[PDB]
């Protein structure tokens, strides 16, 4: 609450990706590491990992605290792309395929 | 038509592993999850985890992370679960149910008939059947055997009403149940009754006679 | 985890009325509840996801309602293969977890038991082992209290017992009683009963036979 830092621990995934109703993708987290209140670092990049594509929906997001979970709506782009999760070693990344309806 | 297909029953010695299938059939299969569930006889259901189409998305039930490993085949749309180090309280039926995770996906709206699995370090047995004399009530006694499922008819198959054939016990690595049936007391002793017992895990089917005692 | 608590466990309904059970969830789950119903020996059968979702095929007299962490079922007209067993999940959050059921049964008029005693086989008793059958059959509420007796003394130890599903005929239930006991020990008695009581009379039904 004081000092806004990202977050240096462990994330997992609390349920199962799924696409909403409006062209979104929700991915709901659970905060397993510590220094919290901070920032889920979080960002959405291209097939091979490189590149920052679609964008993230939700204000920035906070894991309040030890254990806490997070609820972040994001818009990948359409084809291949990987929700990274965290930061290091422990980061999650996770493969979506946006398809056109 | 929406359907998933599990292997077989599976029977076992505590120590083993097992590797339990699902095809699925009449959907886009990886536009949705598939979920393991345990269900312990009398029990409620239990999760076991998820397989998510894309890189290895994998979930567990810290209950079964040392105990589980799920895995997919996008190509030939069948799912799997191997279970290690099995014990008796890895005993019970797995199912296998979808769920879609696109804008337009069904949630556990499919099941697969399940997939009966038994550990245990017990042998095969034949049963031993007893017959049970004094409308009258008659019945038999199906004692000490392993493999739970025994069929039970009544001159074979000829009595289908007033039958009443009772689940089966186990008391010490063996089983035992009975089974009645209710005629008119006249057909009784002259008309012939008889309890026949078929064992699958035997391959054996045997019949036992009611005469008064 | 999230605790989900179906109430009630179990009960009786007669066709054609309206049925409710609920399913509470220790924390709100954002309408991801699902619900399904289990025959004896069968897989689940799903009726409901999303909280409100009818099933495709699933029959309309079936509906959900509910938000945050309360959830009802509902059976508009009870028909008579809706008996059975009622589960609900919540997918919200990891990891995935069921209420315990609510087990739902068909009414009908009180029936007496029909109370029928088998002393050992002879097959059996060239065996080291005897066991002593009695089958209350065809009854009805389930509440039941059975006590056997070996020469008026009241036996407990030893004794299984079994039960049916509500018969698919008459919707009664029936129950097994098995007395094991060794050869040797079977042999210093002469009387054995099977003594049944319930609601249907303030008298005990009393069969038993003697073994001379
Ligand atoms: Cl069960
Ligand atoms: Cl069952
Ligand atoms: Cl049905
Ligand atoms: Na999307
Ligand atoms: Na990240
Ligand atoms: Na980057
Ligand atoms: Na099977
Ligand atoms: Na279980
Ligand atoms: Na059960
Ligand atoms: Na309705
Ligand atoms: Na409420």
């Amino acid at each position: 609450v004081e000092f806004k830092r990202m977050c240096s621990g462990k994330f997992s995934i609390d349920k199962e990706m799924a696409e909403t109703q409006h062209g979104t993708t929700v991915v709901k987290v659970k905060y397993e590491g510590a220094g919290a209140p901070c920032k889920v670092p979080i960002e959405i990049r291209d097939v091979n990992k490189e590149k920052v594509v679609g964008r993230i929906i939700s204000s920035t997001p906070f894991a309040e605290y030890t254990n806490s979970v997070t609820n972040i709506e994001l818009e990948p782009p359409f084809g291949d792309s990987y929700i990274v999760i965290g930061v290091g070693d422990s980061a999650l990344t996770l493969h979506w395929f946006r398809k056109h309806h | 038509e929406v359907q998933l297909q599990q292997s077989g029953p599976e029977l076992v010695k505590p120590g083993a592993s097992v590797k339990i299938s699902c095809k699925a059939s009449g959907y886009t299969f990886t536009d949705y999850n598939m979920h393991w569930v345990k269900q312990s006889h009398g029990k409620s259901l239990e999760w076991v985890g998820y397989t998510y189409p894309y890189n290895g998305g994998i979930g567990y039930n810290q209950k079964f992370k040392s105990k589980a490993t799920l895995t997919l085949d996008n190509s030939s749309r069948t799912a799997y679960m191997e279970l290690r180090s099995l014990t008796s309280e890895d005993s019970a039926v797995y199912y296998c149910v979808r769920r879609g995770y696109r804008y337009d996906g069904a949630h556990f709206d499919y099941w697969g008939q399940g997939t009966t699995l038994t550990v245990s370090s017990a042998k095969t047995t034949a049963p031993s059947v007893y017959p049970l004399a004094p409308s009258v009530t008659l019945g038999c006694l199906v004692k000490g055997y392993f493999p739970e499922p025994v069929t039970l008819t009544w001159n074979s198959g000829s009595l289908s009403a007033g039958v009443h054939t009772f689940p089966a016990v186990l008391q010490s690595d063996l089983y035992t149940l009975s089974s009645s049936v209710t005629v008119t007391s006249s057909t009784w002793p002259s008309q012939t009754i008889t309890c026949n017992v078929a064992h699958p895990a035997s391959s054996t089917k045997v019949d036992k006679k009611i005469e008064p005692r | 985890d999230i605790k989900m608590t179906q109430s009630p466990s179990s009960m009786y309904a007669s066709l054609g009325e309206r049925v409710t059970i609920t399913c509470k969830a220790s924390q709100g789950i954002n309408s991801d509840l699902s619900w399904f119903q289990q025959k004896p020996g069968k897989s689940p059968k799903t009726l409901i996801y999303r909280a409100n979702r009818l099933v495709d095929g699933v029959p309309s007299r079936f509906s959900g309602s509910g938000s945050g962490q309360d959830y009802s079922l509902t059976i508009s007209s009870l028909e008579y293969e809706d008996m059975g067993i009622y589960y609900c999940l919540q997918y919200d959050e990891f990891p995935l977890t069921f209420g315990a059921g609510t087990k739902l049964e068909l009414k009908r008029a009180d029936a007496a038991p029909t109370v029928s005693i088998f002393p050992p086989s002879s097959e059996q008793l060239t065996s080291g082992g005897a066991s002593v059958v009695c089958f209350l059959n065809n009854f009805y509420p389930k509440d039941i209290n059975v006590k056997w007796k070996i020469d008026g003394s009241e036996r407990q130890n030893g004794v299984l017992n079994s039960w049916t599903d509500q018969d698919s005929k008459d919707s009664t239930y029936s129950m097994s009683s098995t007395l094991t006991l060794t050869k040797d020990e079977y042999e210093r008695h002469n009387s054995y009963t099977c003594e049944a009581t319930h609601k249907t009379s303030t008298s005990p039904i009393v069969k038993s036979f003697n073994r001379n």
